[PDB]
C-alpha cells in the first residue's frame, strides 16, 4: 500500500500537473495483536532451598549455539546440525580476477589459478 | 532480489542471520582474537580513534559474512539494528566500513525499540531495553518514537558483572588444590569477565519483591538485629580447572538488587518506566501502560519479569507516581522469540519487506555522492 | 516596620536574595536541596541529610540533587521551606525573618494555589511583618528604567513574554511556554550521550548545566555550521577528564528557537516574542517592537541577540525598527527591579500586613497583587 | 440525489439531501505527526484527518483549517473534503451536486476560492453556497424570525421576516466556541491543571461540552461557588487522573454574555441579538422578539435559553413578549435546514452549473449567493 502511495505521489511530482483530477481517485488482511498477560509466571519456589548442580544447568556458550529456543536445562538442549565452512576466492579493486579454487575443494590442495607474492 | 542480511552489533553479543526467519542464524561474543593479544579486544568501543575502530569493525564484519554467514557482501542489502542515541562517530564508522570496504548495496539504520514493537504486531507500546552497558526505555506510539520522553540508567550487564566481582572478593572462599581446603581469600587479584558472566547466568537469580525488600534493609542493617531471609545453598564453581570457588548463597540474590535498589535518587530499572510514562503526553498514557515490552538479555535472568511488574505496582502507590499513574493497568507483552533475540527478529520481519526496504534504506550511490548518513540530529 | 525590606527572587534555577538598599544581590545560590546519594545508616558520613547552596557545591559528587521548583511551580513545599530557611541562616543575610518585610517574584500565569501556599508559609512558618507577590516581567522594566517595553524573560524553569506599554500590562497578550534553560540542559545531556558521554546521575546533571553555561553558541544559520567540520573544543570536568563536545555545542540551545526538532509542541522563543506583540493592539505594535528587553539567564547564550533579531525580523512586518535592548546584568535584572521597587515609599501601600491576612481572608494576597 | 456538506470550523457535518440527520459527523482537523529524524514504523499515513486524527491525538499536532469561518490553509481543507466524499460518505463528487455553507459577512475570497476547488479539483456538476443562518430557520418550520447561530468558529445574527432577509441588520461577532475553549484552559491553569498542547486543547473541549452550564445570575452563582462545594463536579481524563473544575464550570460560558472576560471590548451574545433587532424596521421587531432562534452547538449549553430570555427582556420593552426557540437538535440545525432546501423542487433552478461557471468564472457565485 505504501509502495503504491509512494509511486502515485512520485509520478504526480514527475508529471507536475498540480494533482489535476482527469479520472476518479481511490480484500484486507487483519492480524490480531498479541494479548497482554495481567501477571507473568513467578519464579518457582523450588529455586529457594534446593542445591544447584552446575552439570544440570547449561553455560552461556552452549545456550547461545541453539538461539531459536535457548534452554536453561540440559535435557531440553538438543544437538544442532554441523556448520558448513567456506572456500574463499580473492578479487582486487583495479584488477578483475586474481586467484580462485576448484569445484572439488573437498580432499584437494590444488589451486585453479595459483597466484602469491612468494611465487613472483 | 535476495533475502537481506540483519546484523545487530552489541557490547556483549552480536545477533546475525537472514530476513524472513524465525530467529537469528548465529549469535556470538562481539570480540576478535588478534595475534599477540592474550585476551580478545572488544569490537564495539565508544570514544576511541576512528582508524583503530575501523580496523576492528572491518575484522569483525569479515568473520560474520564468511565464517558465521556464508554469502557475498556486495550481492544483497543490509539491515543494521542499532539502539537510539548510539554514538555519532561509531554509527558513521560502521556505515563507512560497509559502504567503502565491503561495498554493500544499501544499509538501513533501524532503532532497536521500534523493531521490537513490530514482532508483537501492536502499533503502539512502551519498550524497555535492559542491555549490557545501559538499560534504556523509549515510548513508541503508533510507529513514532517519542525522543522527548527518553530514559536511561547504567543498570545493565556491565554494572551487574562489576557488582558480582566486588561481592565475590569480599566473601572469597576458593579451594586452589594446594592445602587450600581451608577458606583462601583473593588468590587472584581480578576475575575474568567470561567467568563472572557464566556465574551470573547459572548461579544467581532475581528474588521476589517481598524477599528482595527485606534483603535491601538487611545488608543496610538500619537499627535491626539479623533481619534477613534464609538464603539458598552455597554453589561450588570451578575456576581454571583445579581452583574451586565456593559461591555464598547471599551473593546470588543480593548481586541483582543493585538494579532494583532505590539509592535515595529513586532511580531503579523499575522506576525508569514510570519516570518516562509520567513525562509522556496525557492522551498516550493508558495505551502505553497497557502495552509494555521487555527486551534485552539482562531481563532473561530468572524471575526478572515478575519482580519488575511487581516493583512497578509498588512504586505506583508511592506518593510521587500516585497522582498521575495511580489507577493504571500495567500488562506485559510476551514476544514470539526469546528476550535476547526480539530486536533482531524485527529487522528480519522488516528485511522481508523488499519494496519498503529499498526506499527507506540509504543506497551506496547516495553515500559516495554526499558522504552524509541521515540521523535524528539536525541536517 | 520601617527596617529594610528583603527582596527574594523565586528563580527555578538560582534564587537571588538580599536587602533593598544594595545595588546588587549579595547572596545568590543554586535553588536545589542536597541529600547524601547512598542512604546513610552509618556514622562518619554526611550528617544532617540537608546541604544547600555553597555547602552542596563543595561535596556535590557525594550528594543527590533534587530541584524543589519545576516550570515556575513549587512541587515539594517541605523542600522550599528549608531553602527559604537557609536564606535566613548564618551563611546568607544572618537576620530574623520576623523583623524585615519580604517581596516575592512569582512567574506570570502561575497556579493560584502556588501563590496562596507561598503566602501561608511566609506568614505562618516565618512571622513576616508584610508580604507582596509581584510579576518577574514588571520588575525587569524598573531595573532598566523605562515604562514601555516587552520583557522576554527566559529563566531556567519557564520562558515568558509580557508586553507593558506606558505602565499598563495587557494581561491577555502575556505568553508562557515551559521550554526553558532546564529543558536545554536536559536536551544537551541527550546529545552528549549521542557524542558518547553519559551523565546519568542527578549530580552529573549539574555539570551538563555547567558545560551548557561555559560552551554553547547559537549559530545565525544552523544548517551551514552542521555541514562545516567542528573544531571539537575540549571542556575540563571536576575530576580532571577532558570531553570533546563538537556539534552538540551549537545544536543543543537551537531547541529554544525550534522546539519541534526534539518533539515538544511549543511556539519558540522568537515566536512567543512576536505573537505577544501581534496579540496587542495595532497602535502599540511599532513601539513594542521598538522597545524589547531580554531578562533571565537563558538569554546570555553567545549570539542569542544576533539570532533573535534575525528570527524576529522575518516574522515581524517589513521596514519596522526592532531594538532588543539587553542590559549587562540580565541574570540579576529581575532582583534589581524589586530592590528599586521596594525602596520606593509607594511599596509601603502595596504590600499586605500580617493582621490584614488574618482579618480579610485568603483573597487579600491575590487582589493586592496588581 | 444531492449532497449537503456543512463546513463548520469545529465539526464538518456531511450527508445526502432528504435524510433526517447527517450521515458522517467528524471533527474538522488535519493531524500531522511530531516526527524526528528517526525512521517511522509501518501503517503510516503522511497526514491524518478527522475521527482518525481524533484517535491518534497524542503524537499528531491538531491544526484547525477554518479559523473564525475563514479558510486559512486551502490545501488542508481540500484533504478534509477528500475524506468527506470518498471515505466518509462513500460517494463520487462528479455524480452528485454539492451544497456548501458559509457564515455571513465572510471575506469574498473565501466564497470565491471555495467554489473554484469544487468545480476544478472535485469536478462537481453544480455548486451553491448558502448562509448558515438562512438554513437554520427551515429546521423549526419558521419563515419569520431572527436566529442567533453561535458556532465554534463565529456567532452571527441574521433577521429574516416573511422569507425576506435584512442584510444591513446582520451583525458578526468573532467570540465563539474555540475562544471559550481557549478561555477555559487559562482559568483551569489558574486552578492548577495545565493544558498547553493542541491534543490537550481537544481534551479541554470534551470537559467544556459535558460539565459547563450557563448561570442565571453570575454574581449569585459565584457566591454559592465560594461558600459550598455543590457546583464542584469531577471529570476523568483519557489518563486515569481525575480533576475537580469547581467555579470555572459556569465561568467559561459567562464569556459569551460579557466578552470583557476574554478582553475583546465588544457586545455580548444577548446584546448583539438585541442590537440586530433594533437595526431592523420598527414594525417587524414584534415577530423577531417572538421568534428568536438559537442554532449551532455553542447554544447547547444547559440553561443558555433561560439566561438569554432574561437578558433580552431587560434590554427590550416590558410590553413585548420574548420567546426563545430551542429545538432538541441545535447541533445539526444548519445541516437539517440544508437537507430540506436541497430536497425542494424550487431549489433545482437556483443551482450554479459547470457551464455557468466556465463562461462567467468564479465571480458568478457573488451574484447567485443569496
Ligand atoms: N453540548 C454542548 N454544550 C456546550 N458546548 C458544546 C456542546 N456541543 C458542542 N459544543 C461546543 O460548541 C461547538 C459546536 O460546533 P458545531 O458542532 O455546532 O459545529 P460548528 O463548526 O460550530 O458549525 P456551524 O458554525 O455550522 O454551527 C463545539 O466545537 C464545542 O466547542
Ligand atoms: N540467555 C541469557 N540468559 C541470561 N543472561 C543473558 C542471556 N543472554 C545474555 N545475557 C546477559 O545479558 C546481556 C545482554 O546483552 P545484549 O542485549 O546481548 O547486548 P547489547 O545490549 O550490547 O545489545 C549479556 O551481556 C549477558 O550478561
Ligand atoms: N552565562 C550564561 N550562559 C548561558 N546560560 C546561562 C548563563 N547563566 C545562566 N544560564 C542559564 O540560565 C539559568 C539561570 O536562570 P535565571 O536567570 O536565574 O532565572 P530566573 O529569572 O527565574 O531567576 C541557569 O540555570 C542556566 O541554565
Ligand atoms: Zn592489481
Amino acid at each position: 500500500k505504501e509502495k503504491v502511495e509512494r509511486d502515485r505521489k512520485k509520478l504526480a511530482r514527475r508529471r507536475n500537473y498540480m494533482p489535476l483530477a482527469f479520472s476518479q481517485h481511490t480484500k484486507e488482511i487483519k492480524i490480531e495483536p498479541a494479548q497482554a498477560v495481567d501477571e507473568v509466571e513467578p519464579l518457582p519456589e523450588d529455586y529457594y532451598t534446593r542445591p544447584v548442580n552446575l552439570t544440570e544447568v547449561t553455560t552461556l556458550q552452549q545456550r547461545l549455539l541453539q538461539p531459536d529456543f535457548q534452554p536453561i536445562c540440559a535435557s531440553q538442549l538438543y544437538p544442532r546440525h554441523k556448520h558448513l565452512l567456506i572456500k574463499r576466492s580473492l578479487r582486487c579493486r583495479q584488477c578483475e580476477h586474481n586467484l580462485s579454487k576448484p569445484e572439488f575443494n573437498p580432499t584437494s590442495i590444488k589451486f585453479k589459478i595459483q597466484l602469491v607474492a612468494v611465487n613472483y | 532480489e535476495k533475502t537481506a542480511v540483519v546484523i545487530d552489533l552489541g557490547e556483549a553479543f552480536t545477533k546475525c542471520g537472514f530476513a524472513g526467519e524465525t530467529g537469528p542464524r548465529c549469535i556470538i561474543p562481539s570480540v576478535i582474537k588478534k595475534a599477540g593479544m592474550p585476551k580478545p579486544i572488544k569490537v564495539v568501543q565508544y570514544n576511541i580513534n576512528t582508524e583503530e575502530l575501523y580496523s576492528y569493525l572491518k575484522e569483525f564484519i569479515h568473520i560474520l559474512y564468511f565464517r558465521h554467514l556464508l554469502v557475498n557482501p556486495r550481492d544483497r542489502r543490509v539491515v543494521v539494528i542499532e539502539s537510539v542515541l548510539c554514538p555519532s562517530h561509531f554509527r558513521e564508522t560502521l556505515t563507512r566500513v560497509l559502504f567503502k570496504y565491503f561495498e554493500v548495496p544499501s544499509v538501513l539504520l533501524a532503532p532497536s525499540h521500534l523493531m521490537a514493537l513490530l514482532t508483537l504486531g501492536i502499533n503502539s507500546a512502551m519498550v524497555l531495553d535492559c542491555g549490557y552497558r545501559e538499560s534504556l526505555v523509549l515510548p513508541i506510539y503508533e510507529g513514532i518514537p517519542v525522543l522527548n520522553c527518553w530514559g536511561a540508567l547504567p543498570l545493565g550487564g556491565k554494572a551487574l558483572h562489576k557488582e558480582l566481582e566486588t561481592q565475590l572478593l569480599e566473601q572469597c572462599t576458593v579451594d586452589t588444590g594446594a592445602a587450600k581446603e581451608q577458606s583462601l581469600p583473593s588468590v587472584m587479584g581480578s576475575i575474568p569477565e567470561g567467568v563472572l558472566e557464566d556465574i551470573k547466568v547459572r548461579t544467581c537469580f532475581v528474588s521476589d519483591l517481598t524477599r528482595g525488600l527485606k534483603i535491601q534493609a538487611a545488608k543496610f542493617n538500619i537499627d535491626g538485629n539479623t533481619e534477613r531471609p534464609s538464603p539458598p545453598p552455597n554453589v561450588d564453581y570451578p575456576l581454571d580447572g583445579e581452583k574451586i570457588l565456593h559461591v555464598l548463597g547471599s551473593i546470588r540474590d543480593s548481586v541483582v538488587e543493585i538494579l532494583f535498589e532505590q539509592d535515595n535518587e529513586e532511580k531503579s530499572v523499575a522506576t525508569l518506566i514510570l519516570d518516562s510514562l509520567m513525562q509522556c503526553p496525557i492522551d498516550t498514557r493508558k495505551q502505553l501502560a497497557e502495552n509494555l515490552v521487555i527486551i534485552g538479555g539482562t531481563s532473561m535472568l530468572p524471575g526478572f519479569l515478575h519482580r519488575l511488574l511487581a516493583e512497578i505496582r509498588y512504586l505506583v502507590e508511592k506518593p510521587k507516581y500516585k497522582k498521575t499513574l495511580g489507577t493504571k493497568t500495567f500488562r506485559i507483552h510476551t514476544p514470539p522469540a526469546k528476550a535476547n533475540c526480539v530486536a533482531w527478529l524485527g529487522g528480519a520481519i522488516f528485511g522481508a519487506l523488499q519494496d519498503i526496504l529499498g526506499s527507506r534504506s540509504v543506497s551506496k550511490e547516495y553515500y559516495n555522492q554526499t558522504g552524509r548518513i541521515p540521523d535524528w540530529c539536525s541536517l | 516596620i520601617a527596617n529594610q525590606p528583603v527582596v527574594i527572587d523565586n528563580g527555578s534555577g538560582v534564587i537571588k536574595a538580599g536587602f533593598a538598599g544594595d545595588q546588587i544581590p549579595k547572596y545568590c545560590f543554586p535553588n536545589y536541596v542536597g541529600r547524601p546519594k547512598h542512604v546513610r545508616v552509618m556514622a562518619g558520613a554526611l550528617e544532617g541529610d540537608i546541604f544547600i547552596g555553597p555547602k552542596a557545591e563543595e561535596h556535590r559528587g557525594l550528594l543527590s540533587i533534587r530541584y524543589p521548583m519545576e516550570h515556575g511551580i513549587v512541587k515539594d513545599w517541605n523542600d522550599m521551606e528549608r531553602i527559604w530557611q537557609y536564606v535566613y541562616s548564618k551563611d546568607q543575610l544572618q537576620t530574623f525573618s520576623e523583623e524585615h518585610p519580604v517581596l516575592l517574584t512569582e512567574a506570570p500565569l502561575n497556579p493560584r494555589k502556588n501563590r496562596e501556599r507561598a503566602a501561608e508559609v511566609f506568614f505562618e512558618t516565618f512571622n513576616v511583618p508584610a508580604l507582596f507577590i509581584s510579576m518577574q516581567a514588571v520588575l525587569s522594566l524598573y531595573a532598566t528604567g523605562r515604562t514601555t517595553g516587552v520583557v522576554l524573560d527566559s529563566g531556567d524553569g519557564v520562558t515568558h513574554a509580557v508586553p507593558i506599554y506606558e505602565g499598563f500590562a495587557m494581561p491577555h497578550s502575556i505568553m508562557r511556554i515551559d521550554i526553558a534553560g532546564r529543558d536545554v540542559s536536559r536536551f544537551l545531556r541527550l546529545y552528549l550521550r549521542k557524542e558518547g558521554y553519559d551523565f546519568h546521575s542527578s549530580s552529573e546533571f549539574e555539570i551538563v548545566k555547567a558545560i551548557k553555561e561555559r560552551a554553547c553558541y547559537l549559530s545565525i544559520n544552523p544548517q551551514k555550521d552542521e555541514t562545516l567540520e567542528t573544531e571539537k573544543a575540549q571542556y575540563y570536568l571536576p575530576d580532571g577528564s577532558t570531553i570533546e563536545i563538537g556539534p552538540s555545542r551549537f545544536r543543543a540551545p537551537e531547541l529554544l528557537f525550534r522546539p519541534d526538532l526534539i518533539g515538544e509542541e511549543s511556539e519558540g522563543i522568537h515566536e512567543v516574542l512576536v505573537f505577544a506583540i501581534q496579540k496587542s493592539d495595532m497602535d502599540l505594535r511599532r513601539t513594542l517592537f521598538s522597545n524589547i528587553v531580554l531578562s533571565g539567564g537563558s538569554t546570555l547564550f553567545k549570539g542569542f541577540g544576533d539570532r533573535l533579531l534575525s528570527e524576529v525580523k522575518k516574522l515581524a512586518p517589513k521596514d519596522v525598527k526592532i531594538r532588543i535592548s539587553a542590559p549587562q546584568e540580565r541574570l540579576y535584572s529581575t532582583w534589581i527591579g524589586g530592590s528599586i521597587l521596594a525602596s520606593l515609599d509607594t511599596f509601603k501601600k502595596m504590600w499586605v500586613s500580617k493582621k490584614e491576612y488574618e482579618e480579610d481572608g485568603a483573597r487579600s494576597i491575590h487582589r493586592k497583587t496588581f | 440525489a444531492a449532497l449537503v456538506v456543512d463546513n463548520g470550523s469545529g465539526m464538518c457535518k456531511a450527508g445526502f439531501a432528504g435524510d433526517d440527520a447527517p450521515r458522517a459527523v467528524f471533527p474538522s482537523i488535519v493531524g500531522r505527526p511530531r516526527h524526528q529524524g528517526v525512521m517511522v514504523g509501518m501503517g503510516q499515513k503522511d497526514s491524518y484527518v478527522g475521527d482518525e486524527a481524533q484517535s491518534k491525538r497524542g503524537i499528531l499536532t491538531l491544526k484547525y483549517p477554518i479559523e473564525h469561518g475563514i479558510v486559512t490553509n486551502w490545501d488542508d481543507m481540500e484533504k478534509i473534503w477528500h475524506h468527506t466524499f470518498y471515505n466518509e460518505l462513500r460517494v463520487a463528487p462528479e455524480e452528485h451536486p454539492v451544497l456548501l455553507t458559509e457564515a455571513p459577512l465572510n471575506p469574498k475570497a473565501n466564497r470565491e476560492k471555495m467554489t473554484q476547488i469544487m468545480f476544478e479539483t472535485f469536478n462537481t456538476p453544480a455548486m451553491y453556497v448558502a448562509i448558515q443562518a438562512v438554513l437554520s430557520l427551515y429546521a423549526s418550520g419558521r419563515t419569520t424570525g431572527i436566529v442567533m447561530d453561535s458556532g465554534d468558529g463565529v456567532t452571527h445574527t441574521v433577521p429574516i421576516y416573511e422569507g425576506y432577509a435584512l442584510p444591513h441588520a446582520i451583525l458578526r461577532l468573532d467570540l465563539a466556541g474555540r475562544d471559550l475553549t481557549d478561555y477555559l484552559m487559562k482559568i483551569l491553569t489558574e486552578r492548577g491543571y495545565s493544558f498547553t498542547t493542541t491534543a490537550e486543547r481537544e481534551i479541554v473541549r470534551d470537559i467544556k461540552e459535558k460539565l459547563c452550564y450557563v448561570a442565571l445570575d453570575f454574581e449569585q452563582e459565584m457566591a454559592t461557588a465560594a461558600s459550598s462545594s455543590s457546583l464542584e463536579k469531577s471529570y476523568e481524563l483519557p489518563d486515569g487522573q481525575v480533576i475537580t473544575i469547581g467555579n470555572e464550570r459556569f465561568r467559561c460560558p459567562e464569556a459569551l454574555f460579557q466578552p470583557s472576560f476574554l478582553g475583546m471590548e465588544s457586545c455580548g451574545i444577548h446584546e448583539t441579538t438585541f442590537n440586530s433587532i433594533m437595526k431592523c424596521d420598527v414594525d417587524i421587531r414584534k415577530d423577531l422578539y417572538a421568534n428568536t432562534v438559537l442554532s449551532g452547538g455553542t447554544t447547547m449549553y444547559p440553561g443558555i435559553a433561560d439566561r438569554m430570555q432574561k437578558e433580552i427582556t431587560a434590554l427590550a420593552p416590558s410590553t413585548m413578549k420574548i420567546k426563545i426557540i430551542a429545538p432538541p437538535e441545535r447541533k445539526y440545525s444548519v445541516w437539517i435546514g440544508g437537507s430540506i432546501l436541497a430536497s425542494l423542487s424550487t431549489f433545482q433552478q437556483m443551482w450554479i452549473s459547470k457551464q455557468e461557471y466556465d463562461e462567467s468564472g468564479p465571480s458568478i457565485v457573488h451574484r447567485k449567493c443569496f
